[PDB]
């Protein structure tokens, strides 16, 4: 009937604010510490958790996240550790989605991964290297197992492709990247009501406030990894600051 | 043609080889390149510029030479060498680069980037960019800058900027990752001159089309010299550009065996190899669905080979389609086997081959013993061995 | 059919008079094998079966014909003249040397010789000889100057991979003229079984004529290609001049074209006024050196002045006798080109055309640029790009500050 | 008329012996020392002195002579210093011929060098890199200035070239080179009566006696340079032993 993350953006729209979306890669600095940090995000006010699957060749990830996933893979992180991390988040009352590259899903099996992700309490899948043109197996798996499919749009996206990408998305649309971020959100809102998340290398409470003025959700990742690297208390404080910037 | 993919770049229908496994951020320029290639591939002005550069600048056609002194070392078979080593810059890479560099100019791009492993594609790209007045940046793994240092200095002399990639295994797959990150950021003014028959559509098809001239020449030359079509056509297989280029003209000749030889490093049982078809499995990697060396979670297993050009854990999707259809067989050749063929080709025919091409020569010797006396085996001699002289002299203790 | 005899020397090897340029200034101990090579070459040069064997290797093995490329992006630096590059750099082994080596190695097989010796300076002729000896199953010994083995080290290892023994010559100036002396000593002692595959258009008869005949194919091809691409005979044909093989090879087909200027460019090193050069025609005088009577650099007593050049292939104080004859007759002009001029042209060809030339060939490119300004807009100039610069990459990178 | 070296070989053949022909390069270790050593050769029983002109690229010189000529050239030896050596040898009662590569003769002037050589008392010229095929100018200056012309023959010489080389020679024929040397002397004598000198790397009295059996003259060069390097007395001793070897009774 509706999307899985729909009720979360409705609760933020009634409370007149944007949703705080937090990213953390499984297995950094290790699997137990990453799960403890992801639980800390839920406690510190994160509306949605992006559980990252470390990939050996992450083309889209920046230096802070790439080096974190490299360390996690050196530590021996496995794909099943992500599903175990989603279950711990859903048990702790959180709302988690999985952001992965597509080959680990193909290796796992698209249907098998969707089924086991849903069974763990996962709500959706963010696919940075899977465009709708190749998402036949994923579209079917997203329907049967009732999972949101969060595709990515870009400033360089043509109008035809932006419409096709938005029409194919359930839950929210990841607007990834001057004045480009609000301009990209405006082009999405001109063709659909679906919520729009914005990732912009958010560091401070003020930056999350600027984005919450036009975006339905604010995506933070690199800063959270940097915070967790210093210490677990530093992550709580930063997540708390970011939890206040989205309410302005 | 009968062997082309659909508009989405898929070979073999339901199996799904190829496609575009890239982020949406690249789709505007990927669709831009695809349209420009479809427009220019039928433009007579474009085709005239390509033929003319291949003739007067690159030195085509490359000759076909019967290596009679190798016969006794190949079961008395008849080894014919398709002499791509005689091309300008010294390998088959110049074929694909001349087409893509002309295309980059037709699109209005002011910057050209490329990966390189053995350095031959980098030298070719730098060569065409100097000729056409285009900015050039080549990404090369730090290990590859060390063992192919001759081509690094050739690129810098040609006016190209070289960026040493130190992430990952510091080889070809890591240079491709960095060139991808570059293209994402500078897509509106930068053309990515991809060097092999892999990547997202249209690159596996477009690179093969620019390399088809190899097999088309070989098919005419073998009939003129031998009086008939060959019993087999062989080539080394890294990403697959020189193999698919000589294979293609023979696809519809049902009597012609096609064999690709991939690098097996220290041996396929050692985990220090690049035998993609022998030990890999299907998966999405570097923009295509094809075979790659991956572990149980789908993480890319790093490859190893004495040859920098074959030291790649993936393979082009059209080769995965030809393997599934059973049209082409793919066999492993180890470091030791390739180096034996290296020295043997030096002492018998006075040709110093690229260590990449030495793999194909090594497999030809084994195929010659199988097929027997009188069998005609065409070998794609993809490059010369100027870049590998230090490595080979150390291997044979000539210092 | 086969080529002519209009410009050939007499039976004694003399150009322009029975006591003129060329001849045989050799010891009596070499005359038996020299007459044997002369008889063998006179026999095979008119044998269709021999010329068929050579043409077959030239096409399928060496990759002939080499193309003729119009380097349009050089025009502005050559007074808007049109520079056409005879792309000998695309030959197997990467220079014109393979043309002469294939002929002489085929001849050495016809004579029943089992051992082949050769000198080399830039290493290109040595690699070519080692290549043919491996191809034909002949034992190969190459003599190379000690200094040249250091600045052309890439060709040293290529020769060893091909199975040849490389001997570093430590006598004299440790360069090309000294490698020739040691190769000469080898031939005197091993004339029974050894063939001397000389690498340039010099030496005693018949080597000036035989080397020229094997390089004639360059000019023959270029004369056809230039008329097809430009619509007329060129205004000039230029080449660099060491001993003179690549120059005489491209010059010869145009000798009877009276409107076609011929300019050879010799290495001037640091400058002809410094005494560190190799400008044989600019600063030398007639004398008897390395088996022929020709020009060479010599002091008041006749001792050979040691030459110097950044190019190991042009670092030779002598020159072939046919060039001396063509100069005295006024058919060819010979001009100096310094190291700096050549390296400028080296870098210009890299930047403008994506071709990395041999530092030898860069002298000819530098001279063509100057000749273009002298001739002006629209002038058609053919340049013999004798070789590629893979051997010179390390030297060139150091020159242009790509090292440190 | 007869050759300038005719009387010497006639006198040696009358005394049942071969002529001792000694080579020394001008200017080794310096010009005065080389002139002293060439005089010592005359005083020690050398019948003919080969005065060697150091050349920059001597393809026919062995390692011992090559190093000596390189040292002489570093010392600034000149072609005119070779003419002065012939004068000093003629003054001491000796008989000098000059051995030289052909280019210094061309640079000097073929006629002028023959004129000045005969004026200095020189008797002939040994031309190791000049064959009769190229000796047109030299044959003219040789007759004009009454100088002998000693060409070289080798074991590999064809019958046609050996006969033509012997015909062109005046004085003696240099038989440059195991039974190869006596066979080469036997081939020269089957066609002519001209004296024959043999170079064979002689370094002892015993070898000088072996050659004196069949040859009209014994040529020694490398051993004299090696002896001179040790000292002038060592050269006098070796030359004395060689003068005994060339004699038979
Ligand atoms: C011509 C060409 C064009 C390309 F975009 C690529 C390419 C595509 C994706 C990636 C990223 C992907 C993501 N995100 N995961 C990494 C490895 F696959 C890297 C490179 C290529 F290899 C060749
Ligand atoms: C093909 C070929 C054949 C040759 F015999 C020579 C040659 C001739 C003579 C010398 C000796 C000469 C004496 N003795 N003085 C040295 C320098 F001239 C060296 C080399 C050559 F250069 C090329
Ligand atoms: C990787 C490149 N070399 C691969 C290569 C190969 C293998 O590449 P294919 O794309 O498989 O043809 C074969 N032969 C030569 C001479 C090569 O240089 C390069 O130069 O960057
Ligand atoms: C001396 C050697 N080569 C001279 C040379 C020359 C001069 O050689 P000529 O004999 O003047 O043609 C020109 N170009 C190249 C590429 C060369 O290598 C050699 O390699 O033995
Ligand atoms: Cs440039
Ligand atoms: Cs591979
Ligand atoms: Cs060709
Ligand atoms: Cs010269
Ligand atoms: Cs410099």
């Amino acid at each position: 009937e509706a999307s899985r993350l729909g009720p979360v953006f409705d609760s933020c729209r009634a409370n007149n604010r944007a949703a705080l979306i937090g990213y953390l890669p499984t297995g950094y600095p290790d699997v137990p510490a990453s799960v403890a940090a992801m639980t800390a995000l839920v406690e510190s006010g994160c509306d949605i958790i992006e559980v990252g699957v470390p990939y050996s060749d992450p083309g889209m990830d920046g230096p802070t996240i790439a080096r974190a996933t490299e360390a996690a893979l050196r530590g021996g992180v496995r794909v099943r550790d992500t599903l175990a991390a989603v279950e711990a988040i859903s048990i702790a009352g959180g709302r988690a989605v999985v952001m992965t590259y597509w080959n680990p899903v193909l290796r796992y099996g698209v249907d098998a991964f969707a089924r086991d992700l849903a069974a763990a309490g996962g709500l959706g899948l963010i696919t940075p290297d899977l465009i709708p043109d190749e998402a036949q197996q994923w579209l079917a798996a997203s329907e049967e197992h009732r999972l949101d499919r969060i595709f990515l749009v870009a400033p360089s996206s043509t109008p035809e492709r932006l419409a096709a990408t938005v029409e194919a998305s359930r839950g929210f649309v990841y607007a990834a990247s001057s004045q480009a971020a609000p301009e990209l959100v405006g082009r999405v809102k001109a063709v659909s009501d679906i919520p729009v998340g914005v990732g912009l290398g958010v560091r401070s409470r003020a930056q999350a406030a600027q984005i919450a003025q036009y975006a339905d959700g604010v995506i933070v990742g690199s800063a959270l990894v940097t915070a967790l690297t210093e210490g677990l208390p530093r992550l709580r404080a930063l997540t708390g600051e970011l939890a206040a910037g989205v309410r302005l | 043609t009968s062997h082309d993919p659909d508009s989405g770049g898929h070979f073999g229908g339901p199996s799904g080889w190829g496609g575009r496994y890239v982020p949406e951020a690249l789709m505007a320029v990927i669709e831009e390149v695809t349209a420009a290639y479809q427009k220019e591939r039928v433009s007579q002005d474009f085709l005239d510029d390509l033929d003319r550069l291949q003739a007067n600048y690159a030195g085509r056609p490359s000759p076909l030479y019967e290596a009679t002194r190798l016969s006794q070392h190949a079961g008395s078979a008849r080894i014919f060498l398709k002499r791509e080593d005689l091309n300008h810059t010294g390998s088959h890479k110049i074929n694909n680069v001349l087409g893509q560099a002309l295309l980059a100019r037709r699109m209005g791009k002011t910057r050209v980037i490329a990966e390189t492993g053995a350095g031959q594609h980098g030298v070719a790209t730098a060569t065409a960019c100097a000729l056409l007045g285009l900015d050039c940046v080549i990404y090369m793994g730090g290990i590859d800058t060390a063992r192919q240092a001759l081509n690094v200095a050739r690129m810098r002399l040609l006016g190209a900027e070289v960026v040493a990639v130190q992430t990952g295994s510091k080889t070809l797959k890591d240079a491709i990752n960095e060139a991808f990150r570059d293209w994402v950021a500078n897509a509106d003014n930068t053309y990515y001159c991809f060097g092999t028959a892999a990547g997202p559509h249209p690159f596996p098809t477009m690179v093969r089309d620019f390399q088809r001239i190899i097999g088309m020449e070989a098919r005419v030359q073998i009939q003129g010299q031998a009086g008939r079509l060959p019993d087999a056509v062989v080539a080394c297989v890294g990403g697959g550009s020189n193999a698919i280029g000589i294979f293609h003209a023979f696809l519809d000749d049902p009597g012609v065996r096609l064999v690709g030889f991939e690098a097996a490093g220290d041996g396929v049982e050692t985990g220090r190899h690049a035998a993609t078809f022998t030990a890999g499995s299907p998966g999405a990697f570097h923009g295509s669905f094809s075979y790659l060396l991956q572990d149980e979670d789908g993480q890319t297993i790093e490859s190893h080979s004495i040859s920098a050009g074959l030291d790649y854990p993936g393979v082009g999707p059209e080769h995965a389609w030809l393997k599934e259809a059973g049209r082409v067989d793919y066999r492993p050749i180890t470091d030791s086997e390739a180096m034996d063929a290296f020295g043997l080709l030096c002492r018998m025919e006075g040709i110093i081959p690229a260590i990449e091409s030495a793999h194909a020569v090594a497999g030809a010797l084994k195929l010659g013993v199988e097929l027997g006396r009188g069998a005609v085996i065409v070998v794609n001699l993809s490059g010369r061995g100027d870049k590998d002289v230090e490595t080979a002299a150390k291997w044979f203790g000539l210092l």
